[PDB]
């Protein structure tokens, strides 16, 4: 019974939480640093323009 | 005399043993008691361990 516990509280629990959490914050995070390195990218490009 | 003899001697080799075969078999009787036991503890184990899977 105990064992049936750590399963129960394990399947709950890492699974679908790992899941949403890491989803949602990969997808954020990975937009944002794409979008950050495009204007990066940009702004690299004027200055060597400039220069 | 001859079949007397015949008798006795049959009965002297086959005497002693027979009393402990049947304690033996006494013994044996408590123990398959015990085993019966054990396996009903064991059902009523199995039954709960069901939902486990």
């Amino acid at each position: 019974a105990a064992k049936v516990k750590l399963t129960l509280e394990q399947a709950k629990l890492p699974d679908s939480q790992i899941r949403s959490a890491g989803f949602q914050d990969l997808l954020v995070q990975e937009q944002t640093k794409v979008q950050t390195a495009q204007t990066r990218r940009i702004d690299q490009e004027i200055l060597s323009a400039g220069f | 005399i001859t079949a007397v003899l015949q008798n006795a001697v049959m009965f002297l080799l086959q005497k002693d043993e027979a009393a402990n075969k049947a304690a033996l078999v006494e013994a044996q009787i408590k123990l398959t008691e015990k085993q019966g036991e054990l396996l009903d503890k064991q059902i009523a184990q199995a039954d709960k361990d069901a939902e486990l899977i």
